[PDB]
């Protein structure tokens, strides 16, 4: 039996890739680490550092206010360690010299394990969700869960995934990815081919990368005197159910809106004295696939409909996948990041890839699709966003995000004024460090 | 990986496969239409890269393995499922069924006492989907016919996703820890949470 | 007369040297009215986002947000991307400044947009797959029968 | 092929290359979506007072109305409060616009317009046709997104109820394009969903035809001097085949409907010597009549 | 003991409760997820 | 003069001297016509 070399031509010529010339070395990662670890590791490692840089730097400063076992790491992956996996299965069958640490480095948890060894050094919780496409929001859910039970007072939530050869061929075979040869035939440039809610949406663009957020106890954030980017009012993952049909998408994310005034979505809002009308923005998963977009729209339309959303007070929705493409593991975190930036700046990002809204989506009146940026100035505030992501195999998720200034209202005027003093001093010192 | 020192003898190939040959080598490989049969001849010149089969002897001759003769079919899993899903999936699928059997059977009986969105699935993996992963990276590089659902089936979360589709049908939470060796206890932690 | 008016040009003296750079990022507050009680909410039971970051096709969270909201980079936008893409390097050798990494040329902050951003846009965001693995899925992917 | 080139020249074979294909077409039938985004942009950016004639012009553009667009306007209006003077003017004007929307009517016109590009007479005609509740086929020589974005801007402004606009890549110099285009214009109006996506060619019998396609003198390939010869095909002969083409469709599919072709005649031939192009070429339109 | 002997314990569900009547259940799909207390009756053998 | 410039650029009052503007100033100290009256940097050349 002989195995003889051949070749194949494939459909996907384009992906959303980290800007050419990126190096973990430029960021200051040692060459020994770059070698020993998977490419996906370099993404989560640098992201964690820059995530901390938002507030504090030295990870052990956390051990001043907190016992080290109260530091948690919740980090999601759709796959993770992809390179290190494909490195073993090639290498072993090929007898090529490959690293001995391969199986350790292919564990989707080992990447943040590398970060905990290299940086934070926490003695506390480590969790590593698999949400397929939804890991990011699924990770936030558990990061939230770890804090409220006193298991850990400081958590790192996030998700990350990589784009390699056999990642592409799995999607393209599954038919879920947009076929580039067809896009060029329709006169579509590489930047314009990811279009959410568009009539012509042909399926998703695959991407690579990673992102993380630092979730903490509200009391600790004041005490440490760090920046408050936003309040997470809720987080949930949701399954769908028994069915045979492959195009049939999961609708189970509606379970959060169940009960109306008694619903988890509305009560989360109500505890801040916020109403259902006060959610202006939903960040859709917006995969640009024909299956996901109308379903997620019908989903968001219905969760608003039953909770008594005032007629024609539509949720203004952004699609970040039209820009950044779809990175499986780190999907909802990039949306999580964008949502925080939405709340503080007030600005609602456009979908610039939208030529025409799908005529099917007309039936949804609680939903508005904006093609041009609506920039909210000082006289035009905003309140609360919602991150929604649908993973593969009935993985659906929802994260309700609320403006920071809602939390500052619980301090009383004396302590509220005292906190703004500390937060102001931190921003100046934070700008310095950065 | 070995470099061919002198030109290899021509072999018959299809036009689609032979044009592909040219896309790798092209200075180093040569392909022609055969006028009568419309197919192509593939001739590798000197300097081409060839991958030649060999073998290795390894240290581990023993492992702890599920008793010989185990079948998901005997437990009653349909042949369509056995095919389409990774071996690891057959483990979590049958285990979930037998896990329920400790108390109730019909997973929808849970929906009598509980709204379906209050059913959660927290299922850990160190890797998971290993077979389906090694199936793609071999298969693709080997051009062998392999399933189209591979990347979906390699997601460590897809295994209990398969169980939720096939059995419980819950509308609620799904989490999938990676604890390396500790996923199991790490999973319980989040299930508790 | 009008072709001549178009054919007859002239040069009005313009002496200009422009540069691009900015202060550290600030925050613009929003006007929100809130009627609230203080002690009612338990801070221990609340989850708050302290910070966050991302690594993606558009760069970090700062540059990606600029491209998403604006559609064009600021001074700090191109400066950061050129740094991340490794266009600009820092030498302690004499002349002591920012240098182009490719050609080994000293650069200021102004010309960053002119000399780079055109190439930055092409080689950042979404583009044809650049092969760092010596394999192209779309062109040629190794097969063994 | 050398002899054929010797007779005709270099530019003629290269410019006669096919362009049109049935798969690159783009259809905008949505007013409902574009009207909603149009209103909220007005509501937020409102500065000028009630004395503005633009508010009356925009109200006529917002005259596109149905259950869908009413649910938008009636809402943002009812959500508006007494907070300020602008809020007092917006709420009153919106409630009036919501009332005028309920009773809104429509007309229908099916037109095919060529030479519709930016900063032209026909572009002003196109938006006005859209202002008259028509259905308009708009052709563009340059298919680039900068031209594509313009018609989207033009439509989202001047579109009324019942209004549907169609933008396509087209070349009036190609006989193949003309035949292929009207074969697309005249077939079905049907969309078949099988395992794949097939859009059967949309059939709308043209009421008005506007051959405003206007080649300009740009000679980069050296084509200079032979253009007035070639344009005689485009301005007349190819129009003749265009008129003949839509005549076949009308006769084959059997309509008694008269297609009104407005012939873009040049003003007053013989009393101007300075135009150099218009005056001479369009005098044979009397012969075409 | 009934499951162990017969090969019964694994039954892959047709999902009857989902599609039970083609026309209304697809319409009732929204209404189910929206309202809290809607559940399965046992008497019809687990109907939605 | 100082007031005139930094009125036009009020941000100069709240921010750091740019990391690339530090070598420039130290560079200017070396090319200055009459040697600088102070010590701009503690380094190997501190004796000079």
């Amino acid at each position: 039996e002989i195995r003889v070399p051949r070749k194949t031509k494939l459909s996907r010529t384009v992906g959303a890739q980290i800007p050419t010339g990126f190096d973990p070395t430029v960021w200051g990662i040692s060459p020994d680490m770059a070698s020993s670890i998977d490419r996906v590791a370099l993404w989560n490692i640098v992201a964690t550092v820059d995530a901390f840089l938002s507030s504090g730097f030295t990870p052990t400063e956390l051990m001043r206010w907190v016992h080290p076992s109260q530091v948690a790491s919740t980090q999601g992956t759709g796959m993770g360690g992809m390179t290190s996996m494909q490195t073993m299965y090639h290498g072993n069958l090929l007898g090529r010299a490959k690293p001995n640490d391969i199986l350790q480095e292919v564990l989707p948890n080992v990447v943040a394990a590398h970060v905990m060894q290299s940086y934070v050094g926490g003695y506390g919780a480590m969790v590593h969700p698999v949400g397929a496409c939804a890991t990011a929001a699924v990770s936030v859910e558990e990061g939230v869960d770890k804090i409220k039970l006193g298991k850990a007072d400081l958590v790192i939530a996030g998700g990350f995934d990589d784009l390699t050869l056999e990642a592409i061929i799995g999607f393209g075979d599954m038919a879920a990815t947009a076929d580039t040869e067809m896009m060029r035939a329709k006169g579509i440039s590489d930047s314009k081919f990811s279009r959410a809610n568009d009539r012509r949406r042909l399926g998703f663009l695959e991407a690579q990368g990673g992102g993380t957020i630092l979730l903490a106890r509200g009391d600790l954030a004041l005490k440490m005197g760090l920046p408050v980017l936003a309040v997470v009012g809720y987080a949930q993952s949701f399954a769908d159910g028994v069915h045979t049909s492959i195009p049939a998408p999961g609708l189970g994310a509606l379970g959060a809106a169940r009960g109306g005034r008694e619903s988890t979505l509305a009560r989360s809002l109500a505890q801040l004295g916020v109403g259902a009308d006060d959610i202006a923005v939903i960040s859709k998963h917006d995969t640009s696939t024909l299956a996901n977009d109308p379903n997620e729209t019908e989903l968001h339309e219905r969760i608003a409909d039953s909770m008594g959303r005032a007629p024609g007070n539509p949720l203004f929705i952004v699609s970040q996948k039209t820009l950044t493409g779809h990175a499986k593991g780190g999907a909802a975190v990039f949306q999580m990041m964008g949502l925080c930036q939405i709340l503080r700046d007030g600005v609602i990002p456009p979908n610039r890839s939208l030529d025409c809204v799908d005529d099917e989506l007309a039936t949804s009146g609680h939903f508005v699709w904006v093609r041009e940026p609506l920039d909210l100035r000082g006289k035009f505030p905003l309140k609360a966003g919602l991150v929604t992501s649908l993973g593969f195999g009935h993985v659906s998720g929802l994260v309700a995000l609320v403006h920071p200034e809602a939390f500052i209202a619980a301090l009383d005027p004396s302590e509220r004024e005292d906190y703004r003093t500390r937060a102001e001093q931190r921003m100046l010192a934070g700008q310095r460090r950065l | 990986s070995v470099f061919l020192d002198k030109d290899f003898t021509f072999v018959v190939s299809s036009e689609a496969d032979a044009r592909a040959f040219v896309q790798f080598d092209p200075e180093h490989t040569v392909a022609r239409p055969l006028p009568d049969s419309s197919d192509w001849e593939v001739t590798r010149k000197a300097g081409t890269e060839i991958r030649v089969p060999r073998k290795t002897k390894l240290s581990r001759t023993v492992g702890a393995q599920i008793p010989t003769g185990f079948d998901p079919t005997v437990w009653g899993i349909s042949p369509d499922m056995a095919s389409s899903i990774d071996r690891v999936a057959l483990w979590n699928i049958v285990a979930t069924v037998d896990a329920f059997l400790s108390s109730g059977f019909t997973p929808t009986e849970l929906m009598r006492w509980v709204h379906p969105s209050q059913v959660a699935s927290t299922q850990g993996t160190g890797m998971g989907g290993m077979t389906s992963m090694q199936t793609m990276y071999h298969g693709n590089l080997l051009g062998r016919a392999k399933p189209n659902d591979i990347l979906q089936e390699v997601l460590p979360n897809v295994v209990a996703a398969h169980v939720m589709q096939s059995y419980v049908g819950g509308y609620g939470a799904m989490v999938h820890p990676v604890g390396a060796c500790a996923t199991a206890a790490v999973s319980v932690e989040e299930g508790v949470d | 007369e009008m072709s001549g008016a178009a054919d007859e040009s002239d040069d009005e003296a313009p002496a200009g040297t422009i540069r691009a750079l900015p202060s550290p990022p600030r925050g613009y507050n929003p006007a929100p009215a809130p009627e609230w009680d203080d002690l009612d909410v338990d801070p221990a039971d609340l989850v708050v986002i302290v910070g966050g970051a991302e690594l993606g096709p558009y760069g970090s969270s700062r540059t990606r947000f600029e491209m998403e909201v604006s559609g064009e980079l600021s001074a700090a936008g191109v400066l950061e991307l050129a740094w991340t893409t490794g266009m600009v390097k820092w030498e302690d050798d004499p002349k002591a400044g920012w240098y182009d990494t490719e050609t080994g040329e000293l650069v200021p902050e102004c010309e960053i947009v002119e000399r780079y951003h055109d190439a930055v846009v092409e080689r950042c965001g979404i583009r044809e797959f650049v092969d760092d693995g010596a394999i192209d899925p779309d062109h040629a992917s190794p097969l063994l029968v | 092929i050398d002899l054929v080139t010797a007779e005709l020249g270099s530019d003629w074979p290269r410019l006669v290359a096919p362009t049109f294909d049935a798969r690159k077409a783009v259809v905008f039938d949505d007013r409902w979506a574009s009207a909603r985004e149009d209103l909220v942009k007005l509501w937020l950016a409102e500065e000028g007072d009630i004395d503005a004639q633009w508010e009356q012009l925009s109200q006529r553009f917002e005259g596109t109305g149905h259950v869908v667009a009413t649910q938008a306007n009636w809402w943002q209006g009812k959500a508006l409060a007494a907070g300020r003077n602008v809020h007092a003017s917006l709420f009153g004007r919106i409630a009036a616009g919501a009332e005028n929307p309920g009773k809104g009517r429509y007309s229908d016109e099916v037109a095919v317009v060529t030479g519709a590009s930016k900063g032209s007479i026909a572009a002003s005609v196109v938006g006005q046709l859209l202002d008259g509740g028509a259905t308009v086929i708009a052709t563009t020589s340059r298919l680039d997104d900068d031209r594509l974005a313009f018609y989207k801007q033009l439509y989202r402004d001047h579109a009324r109820f019942d209004a549907t606009l169609w933008v396509v890549p087209a070349n009036m110099a190609s006989y193949s394009d003309i035949d292929k285009l009207v074969e697309w214009v005249g077939t079905e109006q049907t969309e078949s969903l099988g395992p794949q996506s097939i859009h059967l060619k949309d059939a709308q019998t043209p009421t008005l035809l506007f051959p405003f396609a206007a080649p300009r003198v740009a000679g980069d390939m050296s084509e200079v001097g032979s253009r007035a010869e070639m344009e005689m095909k485009v301005l007349l002969w190819a129009v003749q085949r265009l008129i003949s083409g839509l005549s076949k469709i009308g006769a084959e599919r059997d309509i008694a409907s008269r297609l009104h072709v407005v012939l873009p005649g040049s003003p007053n031939r013989g009393m101007f010597g300075g135009d150099g192009a218009y005056g001479e070429a369009k005098s044979a339109l009397d012969a075409l009549e | 003991v009934s499951a162990i002997a017969g090969g019964r314990p694994m039954y892959e569900k047709p999902a009857d409760r989902r599609f039970d009547h083609d026309v209304p259940e697809k319409r009732q799909e929204a209404a189910m997820l929206l309202s809290t207390d809607a559940r399965l009756g046992e008497n019809d053998q687990y109907v939605l | 003069a100082i007031t005139a410039l930094l009125q036009r650029y009020p941000d100069a009052e709240t921010v750091v001297l740019h990391p690339a503007d530090v070598p420039f100033f130290v560079e200017l100290c070396k090319t200055l016509g009459k040697p600088v009256n102070f010590v701009p940097v503690i380094d190997k050349d501190v004796r000079r």
